C-alpha cells in the first residue's frame, strides 16, 4: 500500500514569485488574508522566484553556465521572496525556515506557531537534471513534491491569473485563451504550449501518492485563497490521477 | 536569435514557453571542470568488501592523480538497503528514504577519505563546488558522497518507495553539470553482460552499447540505476560512460589511460 | 553541593538500536505507546545504533581504521534510527533535533512540542578514547550523560530483552542466564561478561550527580515503557550510587 | 605608555574612556595579508553585463594571479535594486533589505567563481578568513561576496531604508582589516568625473582627489558609496583606493602593475 | 513614512557583561526576577561581554591585531554570558539562540517560549569599522539596532550602576559624579568623557526609527528591571530623538 | 582469528562481549597522518602572555613547517578559568562548562591563525579532519582549537564541575586517533619537576619518566591534565609525549629536530 501521511493535517500554499513581484499592492492584501487564515489552518507557505530569476538566467546563460548552475541561482530568489513574506507576518509568530529545517523539523515548527514560510524551490542545486537549459524542477514542482511527501491535506497554488487557460492570457494568442475550470495533469502534459505551472509539476503528479487535486487560484483577488483552502472551486482544479485508498 | 531576443522572452513568457525554451537552448556552453574525470566507487560492489577491494583502489587513485584530475564519489551499499527495508516496511515515502541513504554514502566517503588523507586528498561536500576547485588544482583529487541532495524532494519511482536517483545518478549528474571529460563507474563486474552474471551461467560480455540498445534488450535496470540511462540520453556534456571492475588490479588506472576495459555505454 | 538540575521535569527515554532493527513489527507498537505518553511526560527520546553499526565496524576494522574513526560512523546509524522514529511521530508534532540543538536549545524545543527525538550517541567523534578498537561511549552512555547533566527526572533504557541477566540470554550460555531485577552499577562493573548496556555507562554512573536509578525494560512488551516512566518495576533497575541531597 | 598601563585601563575603565581609547591607539599594528590586493567587481557595472564584460576580466584575473595575490569581491546590481524596491515599498527596514542584497552578491560570486574554478580559484565566505589563507598561498586568488554581514544589525542611513553599507563598503572593510596593500574598485567608467558621465555631456575626468576635496565638490555620492569615503578617512591600512573601468581590456592588469589608470581617491 | 514594526509586542532587555561578571551573587536575583517577568512580557534577553573581552583585547592588542579581529573575539564573551544566563532559565523553557536565528527566526522562537537569550553584540566580525583600536559596535549598540529594527516596544539596559552620571561613579572623579535621571542622546554625544553605554549607541539612536526612550537601570537592585519594563522611572532615561508618527 | 570470525561476533554478540572485544583488537592498524606532529600551544602558559611569547613561536612554526607537518592546537587559559569560576559558582555542571571553555580555545586559535595567515596556514575545525589533509599537503601546517567536542556530554571529574578533558586531552586525542608520530606540549616551564617550580624553591628537573612513575611520585596532576596521562597509557599510536618550554627561543624547533629538550613522558 501507499506510504503513510507524515503531516496529514498540513495545508501547503505556494505563492507565485510573480505575485510577490507586484510589491505592496499585491502583498499587503495577501498578507491580510493569510493573517485571517492562521487560526483556521496549519500552513506551510512556500514562495516561488519570479522575475529576478529571469534576470539571473539571462546573465548566467550569457556566461554559458549549465542548468545545474542556474538552478540554485533561481532558488535564491524564491528564498528572498520567502524572507520578505515572512517579515510581513513576523508579528503573528511566522518566520522563514531553511530547507533542511523544512525537511527534518517541520513538525516541531508547526507546533510552535501556526504557519511558517519556506522556499518553494527544491534543493536540486548542481544535481538538477540536464536537457533544458532552464532548471525544470522549480517552485510549483518543489511545493508539490513536499506536499505529497508529507501527505498534506492539500496544495494550493496562488497565481497572478485566474488559473490555466488554453493559451497564455497575457501572451500573443491572448484572444483565443479559454479558461479551464478543471483539468487533469495527464491532459496538460499532452498539450504543447505555455502553462502557468512547471511542466515538471505534471510529471511529479503522475508518481504522486496522496494529493488528488491541486487548485490554481488568483491571489490578486482577495478571498480566493481562503475559499480554495475550504475546497471551494474558484480557480483551475488539476486532477493528479492519485485515487483514494 | 540574439541575447536581446532571449532576454525579451525571459522577461515576458512563462519558462514553460517552447519559444523561450528554444532560445535558451542556443546559449553558449561553458564546461566548469572540463579536464576532470568523475569516478564512482561502488558501495555494495567495492567499499562493503573491505580491505581486499579498497586498498588496491586507493593505490590506483594515488598513482592516477599524478596525471589525472579526479572527483571520486562513493556509493552506499548494504547499510542503505537495510535502512530502505526498515523504512519501507514502516510505510515511509521515498523522500524520507533518500536522506537515510545519503548518510551511508557519507560513511563510505569518510572511510575512503581517511585512507587518502595522508596523500592530501580531502572529503568534500557533494551538493556542489565546495573545496573542489582548490583541491583539484593542488592535490588533483577529492572524495565526495555520491547521493544526490534531493532529500524529501526526491522524485519517487513509478512503483515502491526506493529512491530512484541514488549514487550512480548523483555521481553522473555532477560529471554532467561540471562538464567533466569522463565518467567511470567502478563496480564488481567486468562490465555489462546480456544477463546478470552473478545469477546467470551463460551471460555474454558487451564491450559497447547505446542506451536505446540496452532498453531493447531488457537491460534497463542492470549494472546501472536505470534512471542514469535516461539522464545520460539528456546530458549535454557527458554523452557516454564507462563501467569497469574495480576488483581487477589496475583496471581504474588503465581506464584513465584510455584503455577500453569494461563496457562503454553511449547516449546514442 | 551538586550542580543544579537544568531540566528537572524532563524524562529521557533511550530506544535500543536493535529494537529499531526489528522494523514495523516492533516500531509500530512502540510508536503507538509513545503517542499515548506524549500528554503525560515531557520526553527526550534518544535512539541507539543497532546492527548497521556492526557492519560499518566490520568494514572499518577491515580497513584498519582507529576507534576515533569508528565512533562517528556508528553514531550516524543512531541518527538514522532517530530520523525514522521521528518521522513516525511527525503527525504528533515530534521532530528529530541535531546534537548542537540538544546541547543548547532543548528547553525551547520542549516548550514548542511534547517530545523530540535525537541521537543517543555522544559527539565524541575523533576524540573518542583509545584502548578498545570498539568505540566505548555509545548510545546508553550518551543518553545517561545527557540525562544526568540535565538533572532529568529519569532515564529509561528500552531494550529487546527483559533486562540484565547473569549471562547473554540469546548467547551460548543462555541456559544459565538468570534475570536480575535489581543491581548496582558498581556490582555490574565488577562482573566480567557481556551486558545489554555499555560498560562505559557504569563508569559515568559512578561520577553521576543526579540520576539515582536507571531502568532497563523490554520495549517489545507494550506497556512496560509506560509503567517504567511511572516508576513501576517491570525490568532491571540499575542503582547508580548517587544519593539524595 | 606601556602594556601594563594599557591593561590597567582595560580592566578599570569603560571602553568609552578617552584615556583607554588613547592607550589602545598606541598598540602595534599587524597587517594580516599585507601582500594581497582587494578587487571589487561591480554588480551593476560589470557582472550584470554578462559575457562581454565578465570574460575579459576572468582572463585578466587568471593572468594577474601569477604575480599578485587577489581577493576578488562581487557587487550585487540590478536584482538587489529590485529587492530593495519591493521591500522598501512594504515598509521593511534597512536591516531586512541588507540580507536581501547579500543573496544577490552571493549569486554573482557563484557565477564568477564557476568561471574561475578550472583555474583553481574558489568562492569563499566573506565575513572573515575562512579558506582565504590557504587559497591565497596556493592559487593566489579567492572570490567572495562583497556584502557586509551586518544583516538585521545594519546601520540605517539618515533617510530611507536602503542599506548604506553595501558591496563597496564590504570589500573596502576587508581590505582595511586584513591590512592589504591595495584596493581597486572595478566599475564601468574610466574613473571619477566632475559629474555623472552617463547623464552629463561635459563632465571632466579627475585622475586624483582626496575625500575632503570630493565632499567640497558635491561628489560625496558618485562612483563610490559615500559611506566608503568616510570609512577611508578612518582607515588604518588602506589610505587610498583606485577606481578603474573594467570594460577596458587590460585595465585591471595595468592597475595591478602600478599604472595610474582610473582615479586614485586618497583619504587625505 | 517610517518602516513597519516587525515585532511591536517585543521587549528587549540587555544585560551588562559586568553584571554577569559578578557571578551568582548578582545573577541569581536577576534570574529570579526574570523568571517572574516571563508571564508578563515577551522577552529578547541579550547579554554583553564584560571583563573577559578586556583580557582578549589586552592579548589581541599586544599581538597587534586590528579592530576587525578584536570585534568577534569580544563578541564571543557576550555569547558565553548568554549561554550561562540561558542555562539558568532552561527549566522555564528559555534557551540561547544564535545570531542567524535571532535575525530570521525570532518570531517563531518567541511563539514557542516566553523568552530567549542571545548575544547583544552585532555580527560585524572583520567588517567592524576602522578608527578606534577598540571595536565600536558593542553590546549596547547591537541590542539597540535589533530593538529598533524590530520596532520593539522598548529596550532596557541593565547595568551595574544606577544609570548615567556626569563622571565615572567608580572612577578617579567619582566625587563630582552627579546622577542624570534623564538625558538625550544628542546631549550625551556632545559630552566628552566616559559613559556606561557605547558611544556608537548614541549614533544609532540618531538614525533610529521607532524606539523613543531607552532606560538604563541598576540590575543589582531587585525590582528595577520589573519597574522599568512597566515604564516606571528608576534609572536614566535616554531620549533617542525619534518622535511619534 | 579471521575477518569472518570477527564479523560473526560483530553481528551476534553485544559489543560488551569480551570475545568480540578481543577479536576487534586483532584488527590491522592504519595511521591516518603518520608523518604529522601535533603541537599544543598553551593558553595560560603561552598565548595569554602576548607578543613576547607568541611572536617567537610564530617564527618557529614558520621555519619548522618547511621540514615538518604540524597540527597546532591551542589552549584556553585565564578567560576559561574566569568562565569556569562564574559557572561553577552558579551550580552549573561540567557539560555546560565544557562549551564555555571551548570558545576561549577558539579565540586563541583565531589570534594565532591570523598571525600565520600570510604564510598560508589556516585555522580549521578541531572535531576531526575538515581542511586538514589538503592544508597539511600544501602549507604543511594547520591551527585548531584544542578543546574536545564533548560539550554537554563531557564526562565529569570525580569531584567538582571543572571539565577534566580540556585542551591537553583534546590535542592528545587527535594525535592518537590520527596516528601522528609525535606529540609536543608547549608550556612555560622547561619540563616536569619533582614539584611545581613556580611554588617550590628546590624542585628537581626530570628529563624522562613513565606515567606509572609519575603517579608513584604524586605528580599525577602537574604540568599535564592528569586525564591525559591515563589516555596516554591506553593509546595505540602515541606512546610518549614531550613537554617543552615555549618561552625558550628555538625550543620547539629543536624538539622537532629530535633534540631531547624538556621532559619525555612515556606510557610505560
Ligand atoms: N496556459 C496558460 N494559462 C495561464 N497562464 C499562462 C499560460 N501560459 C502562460 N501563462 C503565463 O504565466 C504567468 C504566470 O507566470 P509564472 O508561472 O512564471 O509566475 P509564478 O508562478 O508567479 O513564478 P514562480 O514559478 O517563480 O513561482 C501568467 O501571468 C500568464 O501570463
Ligand atoms: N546485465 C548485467 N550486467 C552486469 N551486471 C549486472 C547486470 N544485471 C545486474 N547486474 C548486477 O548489478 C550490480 C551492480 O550494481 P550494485 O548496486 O552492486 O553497484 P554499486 O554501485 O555498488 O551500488 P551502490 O554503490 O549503491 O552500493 C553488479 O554487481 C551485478 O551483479
Ligand atoms: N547480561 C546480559 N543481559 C541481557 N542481555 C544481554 C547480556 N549480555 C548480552 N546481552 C545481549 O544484548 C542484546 C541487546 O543488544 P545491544 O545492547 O547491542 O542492543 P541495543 O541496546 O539495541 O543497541 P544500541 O547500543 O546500538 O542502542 C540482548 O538482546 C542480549 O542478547
Ligand atoms: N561623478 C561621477 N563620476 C563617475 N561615475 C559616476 C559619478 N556619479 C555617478 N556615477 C555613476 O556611478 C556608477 C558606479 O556605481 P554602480 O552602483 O553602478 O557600481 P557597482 O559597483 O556596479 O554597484 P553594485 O556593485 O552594487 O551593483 C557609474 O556607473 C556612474 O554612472
Ligand atoms: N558617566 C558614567 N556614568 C555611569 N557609569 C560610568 C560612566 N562612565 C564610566 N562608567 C562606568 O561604566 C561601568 C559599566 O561598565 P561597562 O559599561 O563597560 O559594563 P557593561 O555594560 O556591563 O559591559 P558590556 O558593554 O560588555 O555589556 C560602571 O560601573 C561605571 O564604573
Ligand atoms: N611538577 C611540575 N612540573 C612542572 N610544572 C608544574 C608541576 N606542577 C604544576 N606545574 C604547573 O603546571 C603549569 C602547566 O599547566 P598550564 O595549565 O599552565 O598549561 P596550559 O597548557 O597553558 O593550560 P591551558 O592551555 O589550558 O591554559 C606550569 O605553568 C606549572 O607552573
Ligand atoms: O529553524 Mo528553528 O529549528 O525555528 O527551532
Ligand atoms: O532545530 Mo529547531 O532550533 O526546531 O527551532
Ligand atoms: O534555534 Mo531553534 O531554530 O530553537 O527551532
Ligand atoms: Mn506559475
Ligand atoms: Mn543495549
Ligand atoms: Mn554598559
Amino acid at each position: 500500500k501507499r506510504p503513510i501521511r507524515l503531516l496529514p493535517w498540513l495545508q501547503v500554499v505556494k505563492i507565485g514569485g510573480r505575485v510577490m513581484d507586484r510589491g505592496a499592492d499585491a502583498i499587503l492584501p495577501l498578507v491580510e488574508e493569510l493573517r485571517k487564515l492562521l487560526p483556521e489552518h496549519r500552513l506551510l507557505i512556500l514562495t516561488g522566484a519570479g522575475v529576478r530569476a529571469r534576470h539571473v538566467f539571462s546573465v548566467g546563460l550569457d556566461l554559458g553556465l549549465p542548468v545545474g548552475s542556474l538552478a540554485p541561482l533561481a532558488a535564491s530568489e524564491a528564498g528572498q521572496n520567502g524572507h520578505i513574506l515572512a517579515a510581513m507576518l513576523a508579528s503573528e509568530g511566522v518566520s522563514y525556515v531553511e530547507h533542511p529545517t523544512v525537511a527534518d523539523q517541520l513538525a516541531i515548527h508547526l507546533s510552535a506557531t501556526r504557519a511558517v514560510v519556506g522556499s518553494a524551490f527544491p534543493p536540486y542545486h548542481h544535481h538538477e537534471f540536464p536537457g533544458s537549459r532552464i532548471p525544470p524542477h522549480r517552485a510549483d514542482t518543489g511545493a508539490f513534491l513536499l506536499a505529497d511527501a508529507f501527505g498534506a491535506a492539500g496544495l494550493t497554488i496562488v497565481e497572478n491569473v485566474d488559473g490555466i487557460y488554453t493559451a497564455d492570457p497575457n501572451g500573443p494568442d491572448r484572444g483565443q485563451a479559454r479558461f479551464l475550470p478543471e483539468t487533469s495533469a495527464t491532459d496538460l502534459a499532452k498539450s504543447e504550449g505555455p502553462l502557468p505551472v512547471d511542466r515538471a509539476l505534471l510529471d511529479v503528479m503522475a508518481t504522486a501518492r496522496h494529493i488528488e487535486r491541486v487548485q490554481v487560484v488568483n491571489g490578486l483577488v482577495p478571498g480566493r485563497l481562503t475559499a480554495a483552502l475550504r475546497g471551494e472551486h474558484v480557480g483551475t482544479l488539476i486532477r493528479t490521477g492519485v485515487r483514494p485508498a | 536569435n540574439s541575447t536581446a531576443e532571449l532576454e525579451e522572452l525571459l522577461m515576458q513568457r512563462s519558462l514553460t514557453d517552447p519559444q523561450l525554451q528554444a532560445a535558451a537552448a542556443a546559449a553558449a556552453d561553458f564546461r566548469i571542470l572540463p579536464d576532470a574525470t568523475v569516478i564512482k566507487i561502488g558501495g555494495q560492489s567495492v567499499i562493503d568488501r573491505g580491505r581486499a577491494a579498497v586498498y588496491p583502489l586507493v593505490d590506483e587513485i594515488v598513482a592516477a592523480r599524478k596525471n589525472h584530475k579526479l572527483l571520486i564519489g562513493t556509493g552506499a551499499g548494504t547499510r542503505a538497503r537495510h535502512l530502505y527495508s526498515i523504512a519501507a516496511g514502516l510505510g515511509l515515502p521515498a523522500g524520507v528514504l533518500a536522506q537515510l541513504g545519503s548518510s551511508v554514502a557519507d560513511q563510505n566517503a569518510a572511510m575512503l577519505g581517511q585512507l587518502l588523507a595522508k596523500h592530501g586528498i580531502p572529503v568534500v561536500g557533494g551538493a556542489g563546488l565546495s573545496a573542489v576547485p582548490l583541491s583539484l588544482a593542488e592535490v588533483n583529487a577529492v572524495v565526495f558522497s555520491g547521493m544526490p541532495p534531493y532529500k524529501l524532494w526526491m522524485r519517487p519511482a513509478a512503483e515502491g518507495v526506493i529512491p530512484p536517483y541514488r549514487t550512480d545518478a548523483g555521481c553522473f549528474l555532477l560529471a554532467e553539470q561540471f562538464g567533466c571529460k569522463q565518467m567511470i563507474f567502478v563496480k564488481d563486474e567486468d562490465g555489462l553482460y546480456t544477463a546478470n552474471p552473478k545469477t546467470s551461467k551463460d551471460a555474454t560480455f558487451i564491450p559497447r552499447i547505446s542506451v536505446d540498445e540496452m532498453k531493447a534488450k531488457g537491460l534497463h535496470d542492470s549494472i546501472l540505476e536505470f534512471p542514469v540511462l535516461d539522464l545520460l540520453q539528456s546530458a549535454q556534456h557527458v554523452r557516454e560512460v564507462q563501467v569497469v571492475n574495480g576488483l581487477v588490479p589496475g583496471n581504474l588506472t588503465r581506464a584513465l589511460a584510455g584503455e577500453h576495459v569494461g563496457t562503454i555505454i553511449t547516449a546514442s
